[PDB]
């Protein structure tokens, strides 16, 4: 499902980012 | 060489890890269905599947900084940064914008250029003009279409073309 496949991608995103 | 959903992520980001060029991201574009019941049709429609995003006023800013930490909830925000968050909410009918052109006709489709994007009457293409990109590519697959953006003018390399056919699968 596309909203999963979002949190899934946005939290890696977010994650990434703080570095 | 039959991928699955769980290494969809290491796929987009050996794409442009590996690749020669200065690519910002790579996303990847999935296959929905949304049957129509005043119709009974059955259209294709591309959704967020995953991505990977590598990069390089006042207020704008600040509404920015504001929705990422609310997201984190749940220092600058650069054009490119919000361009690919942007992205994660859209989609496409088959046969309509760039990846729905792209994947009804199983088409590569490389604009490269800030002039081949503002003349390709496809908005996403304008959107991503306006947010710095310069050249953006769209390429269908088996399951979706893979799409790549840079802030560069890119041509279409033989070795992109050949890690993109190594990473992902095609009729």
């Amino acid at each position: 499902s596309v909203p999963q496949a979002r949190k899934a991608s946005l939290a890696r995103f977010l994650e990434k980012r703080k570095e | 060489p039959q991928f699955n959903e769980d290494t969809l992520q290491q796929r987009l980001q050996a794409l442009i890890e590996s690749a020669g060029e200065n690519w910002t991201y790579a996303i990847f574009w999935q296959i929905s269905h949304d049957f129509d019941s005043s119709t009974g049709d059955n259209t294709v429609i591309l959704g967020w599947g995953d991505g990977y995003y590598k990069g390089e006023n006042t207020a704008e800013q600040e509404h920015r900084k504001r929705v990422i930490r609310e997201l984190n909830s749940l220092e600058e925000v650069t054009d490119t940064e919000w361009f690919f968050l942007v992205s994660m909410t859209q989609s496409f009918v088959n046969g309509v914008g760039l990846p729905g052109e792209s994947f009804l006709n199983s088409r590569v489709i490389w604009l490269s250029g800030s002039g081949a994007l503002t003349g390709s009457g496809c908005e996403r293409a304008g959107q991503g003009q306006i947010y710095g990109l310069k050249t953006m590519v769209c390429i269908a697959t088996q399951n979706g279409v893979v799409e790549l953006g840079s802030s560069e003018v890119i041509s279409q390399s033989s070795d992109l073309m050949h890690k993109v056919n190594n990473l992902f699968n095609f009729n």
